[PDB]
C-alpha cells in the first residue's frame, strides 16, 4: 500500500499491517508492554522465520496476476539475426564463508574525559570467487545492434529430487545479471565478470574509513563516488550456498533486442526520478506461463547451459 | 369524539385484555357490527377491512391466548393489518367498531400492538395517551416470582403487593435493562418509529436512519456508563465465529406460552431453521461493511447510490437494521 494507492479506503494495506500483525504477536493487548518485534523494522524482519513465510503468500498474490497472461509466442522471444552460440563460465563457481568486522563503538556509550575504547564485532558471511561469463554468438543480422543480456540462474531438481519444468522452476530463478553492450554484425565472445553484475554492491567502507578519507580532504585541497547509489545485493551473495558435492543449476542467457527495451532512455537506483531504463516488464521473459518448453527452446536468443556450484567447507 | 371519550374508549379496549370484554357496549358492537357493510367509513372504499374479514373467515390468522412476537413475519403482517383498517377511519365510530369487533376475535398481542401503532400514528388518536404496557400486559415486564404470587393473591381472594428482585455477576447493571422505563420507551422508540414503515401509511418519518443509529448508540452509550459505575469493563462486541462468552436466565414468563428460553454460557451459535443460517449474517455484514468502505450502497439494478455526504448514514441505517 503505497500512496500512489487507487483506493487505500477499500483495498488498505495488507502487506504493511501484516507486518505489524506479525509483530505484537508476542502481545496483542499489550499486556506486557514489550517493544516492537523484529518483524516491525526493516533491518531486522530478515531475521524472524516467518518473514519469508508472510513474503511466499504475497508473492503468489502477484504469481496470479502475472500468470493470467497468455504464455509467448516465437515471435514474441525472437530478435532475428542475433543468436546465442555458446555459454561458458571461465573460472569457478566456488561458494564459502569469509570473515567481516564492524565496530560496536556506536554502541557502548561513553560520555566525556574518559576515553574511548576500541571494541569490534566479528561476523562470517557467505562468499563466492569473481567468475567470468564467455557468452559466445553471431548476430546474423547485416547491422550492429544494441542488446539487453539477461542472466537467470534457475534450479533442476527437487529435494525429493523430482526435477522440475521452467514452469515449475521458471519462478525459482533468481537474477544474476542484467545490462546493455552492441553486438557488432558477426562471430563476437561477449566476457563478462562476477564483478561487473548489475544486480550487486561491494561492501561497504567502514565508518572510521570515511571518516578518515573525509578529513583528508578537509586539511586537503573526494570520490568512492561508488556508494551514493546502494540498491543491491552483496556481491558475497551474488551465487547461492550449495552443496560441498556441488549441484548444478541451469544458466539461462535470453538476450533481448535493446532498441526496444531502452526504447527510451543512475537508472539503476533511481532514487531520484530516473526513470527504470529497460522497458521490458520485470523477470522478462521468464515471467509468464511457460506451458510448452518446446517454445523458450526455439528462439535464436535464448539458450540454457548447466553450471555447477561447489561449496569449500 | 371528545378525548374523554375517545380516551374513554381506549382504556375500555385494554382492560382485562386476555378475555372477553365486560363492557357491554363493545360486546353489541363486537356483535352487530360488520366492518363490511357501509364502504365509506374508510378512506379505501374498505380494502383494508375486506382483506382482514378474507382471512378471519378463511379463519388463517393467529389463535387467541396464545403467544406472539413482533417478529414473526405472519404475526406481523395479521397485527398490521388491523393497523391498515383502524388506519383509514376517518372517525370514531369506525374506530371503536373495528377495535371492538376484531378485539374480540384477534389475537391478544396483535390487538394490543395494533391498537397502540393505530392510536399513535392515526391522523384520529389525538387526545389519547395510552395505559403503561407495563399494567396493560404485566407477564411481559414482571417477574416470573411476583407473576405467581399475584396468581396466588387472586386464587385466595387476598390481595397484596410483592416486592420484585432482579454477588455473582453483572447483575449488577441489572437495574438498568430491567427497568419498566427503558423497557417502555424502547417499545415506544419502535412503535414511533417502525422498521415496517411504507409512507402509504400516510407521511414519512424524517430521519428513522440516523435516528436508528443514534437511539442505539446512546442505549449503547448509557449502557457502558453504568457498567463503569460497577467496577464493569465496557461490553464486548459480538461476532458470529465466537461463542456467546455471557448467556443468562431471565426467569421471566409469557402470559400464555410458557417461560422464556434460557441460555447456557459459552454457547456456540447454532444455524436457526427458518430464520437463517449463521453465515447468512456473516456475508450480510460483509455486504454492508463493504458499502461503508467502497463510498457507495448499490440499489437493485447495479446503481451506486453515494453516502459520503450527510445522507449518508440514515441511508445505512436503512440497509442496516
Ligand atoms: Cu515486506
Ligand atoms: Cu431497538
Amino acid at each position: 500500500s503505497s500512496k500512489y494507492s487507487s483506493n487505500v479506503q477499500y483495498y488498505g494495506s495488507l502487506h504493511n499491517t501484516a507486518h505489524v500483525m506479525l509483530g505484537r504477536q508476542g502481545d496483542p493487548h499489550g499486556k506486557f508492554n514489550l517493544p516492537p518485534g523484529v518483524m516491525e523494522h526493516f533491518e531486522t524482519a530478515t531475521r524472524d522465520p516467518s518473514f519469508f513465510r508472510l513474503h511466499k503468500y504475497m508473492d503468489n498474490i502477484f504469481k496470479k496476476h502475472t500468470d493470467s497472461f497468455p504464455p509467448y509466442t516465437h515471435d514474441n522471444l525472437e530478435f532475428s539475426g542475433m543468436v546465442v552460440n555458446g555459454v561458458a563460465i571461465d573460472g569457478e563457481l566456488i561458494t564459502f564463508f569469509d570473515e567481516f568486522q564492524y565496530s560496536l563503538i556506536n554502541a557502548v556509550d561513553s560520555g566525556e574525559n574518559i576515553e574511548d575504547v576500541e571494541i569490534n564485532a566479528r561476523v562470517h558471511r557467505l562468499n563466492h570467487n569473481e567468475f567470468t561469463y564467455k557468452i559466445t554468438m553471431s548476430n546474423n543480422n547485416d547491422g550492429e545492434r544494441l542488446a539487453t543480456f539477461r542472466i537467470f540462474l534457475c534450479p533442476i531438481e527437487d529435494n525429493n529430487g523430482i526435477t522440475l519444468t521452467l514452469d515449475e522452476a521458471r519462478w525459482f530463478c533468481i537474477e544474476l545479471d542484467k545490462f546493455f553492450q552492441k553486438v557488432p554484425s558477426g562471430p563476437e565472445t561477449i566476457e563478462r565478470s562476477s564483478k561487473d553484475s548489475s544486480v550487486t554492491v561491494p561492501d561497504m567502507p567502514s565508518f572510521q574509513s570515511l571518516k578518515e578519507q573525509a578529513d583528508n580532504a578537509v586539511n586537503g585541497g573526494l570520490d568512492l563516488s561508488a556508494y551514493e547509489r546502494s540498491c543491491g545485493i552483496p556481491d558475497r551473495m551474488l551465487l547461492p550456498k550449495s552443496k560441498p558435492e556441488g549441484m548444478e543449476f541451469n544458466l539461462y542467457v535470453a538476450v533481448t533486442d535493446g532498441d526496444k527495451d531502452t526504447e527510451g532512455h543512475h537508472a539503476q537506483c533511481g532514487v531520484h526520478g530516473e526513470a527504470y531504463p529497460d522497458n521490458r516488464p520485470l523477470g522478462y521473459p521468464l515471467e509468464r506461463r511457460i506451458p510448452d518448453e518446446r517454445v523458450i527452446d526455439g528462439v535464436s536468443n535464448i539458450k540454457h547451459v548447466v553450471v555447477k556450484i561447489v561449496h569449500h567447507l | 369524539t371528545g378525548n374523554a371519550q375517545k380516551q374513554q374508549d381506549i382504556n375500555h379496549l385494554l382492560d382485562k385484555i386476555y378475555e372477553p370484554t365486560k363492557y357491554p357496549d363493545l360486546k353489541d358492537i363486537a356483535e352487530n357490527f360488520n366492518p363490511l357493510g357501509d364502504t365509506s367509513i374508510y378512506n379505501d372504499h374498505g380494502a383494508a377491512v375486506e382483506t382482514l374479514m378474507k382471512e378471519l373467515n378463511d379463519h388463517r390468522l393467529l389463535e387467541q391466548r396464545h403467544w406472539y412476537s413482533l417478529f414473526n413475519t405472519r404475526q406481523r403482517k395479521e397485527a398490521l393489518m388491523l393497523f391498515a383498517v383502524l388506519n383509514q377511519c376517518k372517525e370514531w365510530y369506525c374506530f371503536r367498531s373495528n377495535a371492538a369487533y376484531f378485539r374480540e376475535r384477534m389475537n391478544e398481542g396483535e390487538f394490543v400492538y395494533a391498537l397502540y401503532v393505530s392510536v399513535i400514528h392515526s391522523k384520529l388518536g389525538d387526545g389519547i395517551v395510552l395505559p403503561p404496557l407495563y399494567q396493560i400486559t404485566p407477564h411481559m415486564f414482571t417477574n416470573s416470582e411476583v407473576i405467581d404470587k399475584a396468581y396466588s393473591a387472586k386464587m385466595t381472594q387476598k390481595p397484596g403487593t410483592f416486592n420484585v428482585s432482579f454477588k455473582n455477576r453483572e447483575q449488577r447493571v441489572a437495574y438498568f435493562g430491567e427497568d419498566i422505563g427503558m423497557n417502555i420507551h424502547h417499545v415506544t422508540w419502535h412503535m414511533d418509529f417502525p422498521f415496517w414503515w411504507e409512507d402509504s401509511y400516510g407521511y414519512h418519518l424524517d430521519r428513522k436512519g440516523e435516528l436508528f443509529f443514534w437511539v442505539h448508540h446512546q442505549l449503547t452509550a448509557r449502557f457502558d456508563f453504568e457498567r463503569l459505575s460497577n467496577w464493569l469493563d465496557p461490553v464486548d462486541e459480538l461476532h458470529w465465529d465466537r461463542i456467546i462468552r455471557e448467556g443468562f436466565a431471565p426467569l421471566t414468563s409469557y402470559k400464555y406460552g410458557g417461560e422464556f428460553p434460557v441460555r447456557p454460557d459459552n454457547i456456540h451459535f447454532e444455524d436457526v431453521d427458518g430464520v437463517a443460517h449463521v453465515h447468512d449474517l456473516e456475508i450480510t455484514e460483509s455486504r454492508i461493511h463493504e458499502a461503508i468502505d467502497h463510498g457507495y450502497i448499490t440499489d437493485s439494478d447495479g446503481h451506486t447510490i453515494d453516502i459520503r455526504q450527510p445522507k449518508g448514514i440514515e441511508l445505512l441505517g436503512d440497509i442496516i437494521e
